[PDB]
RNA sequence: UUAUUGGAGGUAGAGCACUGUUUGGACGAGGGGCCGGUUACCGAAUUCAGACAAACUCCGAAUGCCAAUUAAUUUAACUUGGGAGUCAGAACAUGGGUGAUAAGGUCCGUGUUCGAAAGGGAAACAGCCCAGACCACCAGCUAAGGUCCCAAAAUAUAUGUUAAGUGGAAAAGGAUGUGGCGUUGCCCAGACAACGUCGAGUGACACUGCGCCGAAAAUGUACCGGGGCUAAACAUAUUACCGAAGCUGUGGAUUGUCCUUUG
RNA sequence: CUGGGGCGGUCGCCUCCUAAAAGGUAACGGAGGCGCUCAAAGGUUCCCUCAGAAUGGUUGGAAAUCAUUCAUAGAGUGUAA
RNA sequence: UCUGGUGACUAUAGCAAGGAGGUCACACCUGUUCCCAUGCCGAACACAGAAGUUAAGCUCCUUAGCGUCGAUGGUAGUCGAACUUACGUUCCGCUAGAGUAGAACGUUGCCAGGC
């Protein structure tokens, strides 16, 4: 439950996005309870293992900048060639 | 053998072939799938020979779905015939698919006689084929 | 021998708008054309028998929502 | 400030929509300059047609 | 022509709220097994989930269209009159009908070129890529495409793949062919083979790059243009050069616009 | 006219689709209608608001008709869309 | 501010549910003598009334149950460009529908009365 992620500046073009998920990483938000809108980073590799071992419907304290927000996990963009997960939207709910 | 009871227009357009899935793709109802890579029509006696070696492999055990209907009428113009002097009459009924989209489904069964069964079905489709489990995660 | 039997069509009629959002036009100047009610006159347009839309005085021409789903056309009056 | 444009690839074989913004900014044969002040309605015209012209701070 | 504003309209895509089509599962009412009813079966209704549409739409783009601004850059536009020729069109790319998701087919829309256009490249080759020839010149810079010899310019630098002359004409399928990246099994307690020995790695799955078989036609090698090539192939980066009637340089001709010394 | 010509079929007008979100746009491309009617089915002034479904009720052809609750027009609108 | 009359605004304004309110306004309510009225019915409409009542309409609170509104981010599609003939790929602009967070149990002009 102690998974890592990387702000995302401003304006991905097309390129930086699909350059991005040849990486090992995937594009993500996060909103809810006392938040703002904040775009972010995650290993895929990293974030299947930690679901795997809390469920599907857990809590994730995940760190954005310095701060640690308790997170749930909302939905997911799914590709069902090529079985990767293409996007995940984050939920705090303190 | 399937064929719609009644069509507004039996005279239609050919459908769009270059694309993606539009939906469709995750399997809901059982447990295994086949899911198509290419593109290609399916002309409703593919699915009936298609079927048929679904189920007389499985021994009739579990189930087996069909997530694909002939929707579409296509025409077909008789023998040796000038071009143009109207369009001619029916030959069949097709159904498009585009890679994503699932085929069949089976259910209540071992997953290494599902693998066999699904096999037998693949080599009588005019289409690339794949299988698949439930997704989760 | 086969034949057909479409071979049908009628003369098609030069239908919707005349006149442009923003534009000046003369006090009888047609400004939409349509059948049926698409859109409704409002301030100083008229409507034809043949469902016309038109002008009653010379102005700027402004299209704009009516209801939810309804739209008008008006005419204003200074230039 | 201003800007220097030069026609570098021909016009011919080009729609006419593209030809007659290369005419609108002043250009007459290849290899050949123009020297305007920038404003956002040069830029417009140098986006349209940004495959045939070169553009320089000068 | 662009920037900024405003507006009309229902395509692409999506979707099932109407019209039609359709797959499973439930719910119960009816007939309906029976001995009037059970249960099975039937059709209809209502719901849960999931799919289809040129003549379906609760939604809805990009672009194109109409206009207005003491906006900015450009140079056309319109009216009247005199004089014509044209009404067999073609290929390419793209959106669609027809046809067999056949034709160098046929019919519409949108662009380019040919027609009526030489020059360079594509071996040769109206329609493909570059590019629009006033005339001299034994002067220079470049485009597309190229730099072993034919034939002008790198047997150039750096990293890797391929062993099939693949390159230098094709599929479903089949396969211990070889590289790269991941997940996960059994590990020196002795596996994994072969028969206590063996003493280190051993399997599966998944995604991928190049290649192999599948592959039979008629005058003579016989689709790399030829020689020839294991790079002179392929992929990725860098720096140089060749290369046109394109652009510069020098001189000259004709016409026009300015200034005007009609120079 | 004609994917040679003949045989066959068609020749004027209206509405949809093709038609590529202005308008326009072809083919022996796909679907249908017209060659009228109305003395009120016209004008004006006042009132009214449906089909359908559900539930009850002699005739109940199931539904004719009656009451009740909902019901965006699904009704109806002389005649195709 | 409270009540009423009357206008403006894409239901964020609606629908449902729960609770309070009244002789000042409003309404149920009393009656068919008169104007007027019902394909029959003073139900409706019209008139004459003020005994009764806050039960209902109405108004004020409470709720996000249905409907409505609805970003950010991602994806589909696409103008332009570059490779190519593959049911294609790459770059750059624009940017849906569905779904999620959330909004929301109206806002406001004019007059009269009651404050
Ligand atoms: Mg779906
Ligand atoms: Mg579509
Ligand atoms: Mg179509
Ligand atoms: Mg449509
Ligand atoms: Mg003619
Ligand atoms: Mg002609
Ligand atoms: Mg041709
Ligand atoms: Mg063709
Ligand atoms: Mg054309
Ligand atoms: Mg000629
Ligand atoms: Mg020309
Ligand atoms: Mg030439
Ligand atoms: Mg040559
Ligand atoms: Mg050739
Ligand atoms: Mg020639
Ligand atoms: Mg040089
Ligand atoms: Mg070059
Ligand atoms: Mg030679
Ligand atoms: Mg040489
Ligand atoms: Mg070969
Ligand atoms: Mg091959
Ligand atoms: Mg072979
Ligand atoms: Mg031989
Ligand atoms: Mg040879
Ligand atoms: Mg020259
Ligand atoms: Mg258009
Ligand atoms: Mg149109
Ligand atoms: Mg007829
Ligand atoms: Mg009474
Ligand atoms: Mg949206």
């Amino acid at each position: 439950a102690s998974l890592k992620s990387i702000i995302r500046q401003g304006k991905q073009t097309r390129s930086d996005l699909k350059q991005l998920r040849k990486s090992g990483k995937v594009p993500a938000v996060v909103y809810g309870y006392g938040t703002k809108n904040v775009s972010v980073k995650v290993d895929e590799v990293e974030f299947i293992k930690v679901i795997r071992e809390v469920g599907r419907n857990g809590v994730i304290e995940l760190g954005v900048g310095s701060k640690t927000i308790k997170v749930m996990v909302a939905d997911y963009q799914f590709d069902p060639l090529k079985n990767q997960i293409t996007h995940i939207d984050f939920l705090a709910i303190n | 053998m399937l064929l719609p009871k009644r069509v507004k227009y039996r005279r239609q357009h050919r459908p769009k072939t270059t694309g993606r899935s539009k939906g469709g793709n995750y399997v809901t109802f059982g447990e295994f799938g086949l899911q198509a890579t290419t593109t290609s029509w399916i002309t409703s006696r593919q699915i009936e020979s298609a079927r048929i070696a679904m189920t007389r492999y499985m021994k009739r055990g579990g189930k087996v779905w069909i997530k694909i209907f002939p929707h579409t009428p296509y025409t077909k113009k008789p023998l040796e015939v000038r071009m143009g002097a109207g369009k001619g009459a029916v030959e069949g009924w097709i159904a498009v698919v585009k890679p994503g989209r699932i085929l069949f489904e089976v259910a209540g069964v071992s997953e290494e006689v599902a693998r066999e069964a699904l096999r037998l079905a693949s080599h009588k489709l005019p289409v690339k084929t794949k299988f698949v489990k439930r997704e989760e995660l | 021998v086969s034949s057909t039997k479409n071979g049908r069509d009628s003369e098609s009629k030069r239908l919707g708008a005349k006149r442009a959002d923003g534009q000046f036009v003369t006090g009888g100047s047609i400004l939409y054309r349509q059948r049926g009610t698409k859109i409704y006159p409002g301030e100083n347009v008229g409507r034809g028998g043949d469902d016309t839309l038109f002008a009653k005085i010379d102005g700027v021409v402004k299209f704009e929502r009516k209801g939810r789903d309804k739209k008008q056309v008006s005419v204003y009056a200074v230039a | 400030a201003k800007l220097q444009i030069t026609l570098t690839r021909s016009v011919i074989g080009r729609p006419e929509t593209q030809r007659k913004t290369v005419e609108a900014l002043g250009l007459k044969k290849t290899n050949s300059s123009v020297v305007v002040e920038d404003n956002p309605a040069i830029r417009g015209q140098i986006n349209k047609v940004k495959h045939l012209v070169t553009v320089e701070e000068k």
